[PDB]
This record gives structure tokens, C-alpha cells and sequence, in this order.
């Protein structure tokens, strides 16, 4: 004691995250719990069928995880355009490098959801509806009791997704990458077991520079942290902040601001990222 | 799409965004969960994603940041670092303030505005567009943590029913 927060699109998941840092618990160690929670009680939005990202800036080290889907060998057409999923392997990853607790006990907390159940709220009724004319049918009745979207203030069960997480805390990834789920997803998604099973996280140097004094530490390709970086320092450069108060003028040169980087970002598509993000590079911009 | 922030004790901070890509992904649903969809931007490579976790770091101040919403992305963080950085009020009332974002002429806006800005900007060659969706325009979570003495704070984008807490 000692501060701590955390900040997050599920009050579950802040929950979750303030409970282990409450007890004592590291950054990452909460960082997990929140990501495993968070696929659980906002499924629309992430979860272990994908990937993601993550920054971890310590007193003294910095790291970016990258363990996001990676494309599968496949000869025809299409097929399905879905990727390995790298999330699981993200988090064991993050854990056996950055992690003090042990890892059933990060996972207990979505089990925990998943298998007696959360309270929906009106983000997730919505987008259910939104997503119905797209992916309904009748695999997905727990979303969608009496053929209508869950409403807010049920109780959501997913015992099929508990029985999956528990095979992930019992075995760790090959409880995902490999047995029983592998086959589910390999019969699914058209993805052969030897690419699920040969996963593999990228770890990568942040992008490091510096806006307003700040020294910024930000997500390295194929994330776009060089194209925000750029946007900010054109932005205090240029200071549009003396326009905030006229609207139009406002929104004008953030406008032109953000065809300069995306133009920046798309011509570095059609190897280093602290070179496109240095004060002498931006001055080079227009 | 997600992104959250958390600082620890010994103020580690972590920021962190992961994803489907689309909402439910393919919508295909195995062994309890949904399976991603891959957008294509050869076999074992991962595509371009506009996501960007990021951390900003002066003496007496950590901030971590970040948001879903592809590629309005840092449109959406523009902004706000902008005003933040600039001294113009508590991070929480910046993520806040109604939004705008831009795709090739058209002007996107989370709020709809007067004739007087309305034709400002068609006469740059944009044309304003109010969009119905909240989550459009993000889902922006962030954490401060100053030396004064250390006191976290944060942000949560309530278009996402999203929060924060800190000790
Ligand atoms: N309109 C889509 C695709 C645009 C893109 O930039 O890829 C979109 O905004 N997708 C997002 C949906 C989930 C979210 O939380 O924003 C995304 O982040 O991929």
C-alpha cells in the first residue's frame, strides 16, 4: 500500500483486476485475470478465440507482447478468413516471463463467470441484436433464449466455455492448442492441427519516442502505434490546439493530419520504427 | 475489440487491446467461444491491425491508453492526448467530449452540429455525417498515475459501459 488501479470495458473485469492487485498482485498478473474475464463476460468483443497486444513498461524494462492470429496454410478458395488464435498462447507466454502467481488461479475468476454465470448489460443485449441477422442460428440459443437477444439483467451461463477454460487451467495451452478444442477448431475453422499446434507469440521492441515531454512507448508493426505517434507530434507541432474552440478549423486540420499519416502508414506497406516517429521524420512530413 | 490499463503497486503499467476483429469474429462458435476473423492486409504471418496499446511517460506522471474501434483508431486518440496534453481538464471529461472521425471527404460525428460549421467544412470538400452507433467512435480506457502522492486516476468510456478504479 502502494497504489494501483484498473481501467477496463467491464465493470466485472475491473473488479476481477482490483481483487488481485488488492491482495498484492503484479500488474500482469491482474492483466491476465482481466483478459481471461473479459473474454468471458464481453465475448462479443474479445476473447480466446482471437489475439491482441500488450505493452508492459516496468521502472526499468519494456516489453510488447504480440499474439495476434496468424494466417493458415490454405491452397484453395477461400476458405473461412479466420486465423490461429493466438490469445491463449499470449497470455501462458506473458505468464511464464512476467508472471508471479500461479496460473490456474489468473483463470479461476472467468471460470468462475463462465460456469455459474454474469448479469447481462445493455452493450451486450445490443449487440447481440445488432449481430443476429449476421450469425444466428441455433448453436448460439444461450444468446439467444426464445430466438431473442439475452436482456439485460439475465443471468448468462456458458458451460461448454467453463469446460474449455478448465481444460486450459489443467493442462495449460495444449489444452487449447493441441486434444479436444484443437480438433473443434481445427472441424470449424478448415485449420489443419499441425497450425494450431505450431502457435507462436512474437515478442518486439516498443515504439519508443516523445510528444509533449512525454517519452511514449507504443505498439510496433503490424500495430499502428508509429501512425498515432505521428498524428500527435504533427498535432503539437502544428498546435490544432489553438483551434479547439472553432469546430470546423478544429476538425479541419485533424482532417489533414490524419491523411498525412495513413498516406505515411500505407506507402510503408506498398526495418526500423523509431527512425518514422523522430522529430527530424516528422519535420520531413506533409 | 478491447483495450484496458492497469498500474500496479510498484508502478508497473500495463496497456494492453485484444480482439475478434469483427463483433463474434466469423460468428462461428466452437467448444464454448467465437472464432476470430482474420482481415486480409502467405501462411504463418499476422495482418495490419490499426490497434495501438501505448504507454506516456514524464517524471511525476504514467499514463497508459488505448481503444478499440479499427481504423478510427487514432483519430479517436488524437484528440484527446491533444487536449489532455494541453491542459484542458481531467482525462475522464476529455474522453467525454463528442467525437468526430474522417474517411475520404466524409466527416463522421458522434453529435450533430450547426449550419455555420456544417459549411465550413463542405467548402474544404467534407462532408458531415452524423453516425447512430456509440461504439463507433471507440471505447477509450486509461490510467494516471502522478507523485502527488501517488494518487491513480483514469477514464472509462461509458459507450462501452466502461470504468476504472484505482486504491
Ligand atoms: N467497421 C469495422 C471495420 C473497420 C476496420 O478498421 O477494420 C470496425 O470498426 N471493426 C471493429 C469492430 C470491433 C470494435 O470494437 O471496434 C474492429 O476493431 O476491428
Amino acid at each position: 500500500k502502494g497504489t494501483y488501479g484498473v481501467s477496463a470495458s467491464h465493470p466485472l473485469a475491473v473488479e476481477e483486476g482490483m481483487k488481485v492487485l488488492k491482495n498484492g498482485g503484479s500488474a500482469v498478473d491482474a492483466a491476465i485475470v482481466v483478459s481471461y474475464v473479459l473474454g468471458v463476460v464481453e465475448l462479443h468483443a474479445s476473447g480466446i478465440g482471437g489475439g491482441g497486444g500488450m505493452l508492459i513498461i516496468s521502472k526499468d524494462k519494456e516489453t510488447f507482447i504480440d499474439y495476434r492470429e496468424t494466417t493458415p496454410y490454405f491452397t484453395g478458395n477461400q476458405k473461412p478468413h479466420i486465423g490461429v488464435p493466438g490469445f491463449v498462447a499470449g497470455m501462458e507466454y506473458i505468464h511464464d516471463n512476467y508472471g508471479s502467481l500461479p496460473m490456474g488461479e489468473l483463470l479461476q475468476p472467468a471460470i468462475n463467470y463462465a460456469e455459474k454465470g454474469f448479469k447481462v448489460d445493455d452493450s451486450l443485449t445490443m449487440r447481440l441484436d445488432l449481430a443476429k441477422p449476421r450469425i444466428y442460428s441455433d448453436k448460439l440459443s444461450i444468446f439467444y433464449p426464445n430466438g431473442e437477444p439475452i436482456e439485460t439483467g439475465e443471468t448468462l451461463i456458458q458451460t461448454d466455455l467453463a469446460r474449455t477454460l478448465k481444460k486450459i487451467q489443467k493442462e495449460g495451452a495444449k489444452g487449447f492448442y493441441e486434444g479436444g478444442v484443437a480438433r473443434a477448431i481445427s472441424k470449424t475453422a478448415k485449420i489443419s492441427l499441425e497450425d494450431i499446434k505450431g502457435y507462436k507469440v512474437e515478442v518486439r521492441k516498443p515504439v519508443k519516442g516523445n510528444y509533449m515531454g512525454y517519452d511514449v512507448y507504443t505498439a510496433p508493426p503490424p500495430f499502428s502505434g508509429v501512425t498515432l505517434l505521428q498524428m500527435l507530434k504533427l498535432a503539437e507541432k502544428k498546435e490544432v490546439y489553438k483551434d479547439v474552440d472553432h469546430t470546423a478549423t478544429y476538425m479541419s486540420k485533424m482532417e489533414e493530419i490524419s491523411r498525412i499519416a495513413y498516406q505515411d502508414r500505407k506507402k510503408n506497406l506498398g526495418m526500423d520504427p523509431n527512425k518514422m516517429v523522430s522529430d527530424k521524420y516528422i519535420s520531413t512530413m506533409k | 475489440t478491447t483495450h484496458f490499463v492497469i498500474i500496479d503497486r510498484d508502478g508497473t503499467v500495463v496497456s494492453s487491446t485484444n480482439t475478434l476483429s469483427n463483433f463474434f469474429g466469423t460468428g462461428k462458435y466452437t467448444a464454448g467461444f467465437f472464432l476470430n476473423n482474420q482481415l486480409q492486409n502467405e501462411p504463418g504471418k499476422r495482418s495490419r491491425t490499426f490497434m495501438a496499446p501505448t504507454v506516456l511517460k514524464k517524471d511525476g506522471e504514467t499514463i497508459g491508453i488505448g481503444s478499440p474501434g479499427g481504423n478510427r483508431i487514432p483519430q479517436i486518440l488524437t484528440p484527446i492526448l491533444d487536449k489532455y496534453t494541453h491542459g484542458k481538464g481531467s482525462l475522464q471529461d476529455i474522453i467525454n467530449e463528442y467525437r468526430f472521425t474522417f474517411e475520404k471527404n466524409t466527416a463522421y460525428t458522434e453529435i450533430q452540429l450547426s449550419s455555420e460549421v456544417k459549411n465550413e467544412l463542405s467548402r474544404k470538400g467534407l462532408n458531415v455525417k452524423k453516425k447512430v452507433s456509440p461504439a463507433f467512435f471507440g471505447g477509450v480506457q486509461a490510467l494516471i498515475k502522478d507523485e502527488r502522492d501517488n494518487v491513480i486516476t483514469g477514464a472509462g468510456d461509458g459507450r462501452r459501459n466502461g470504468t476504472w478504479k484505482s486504491n
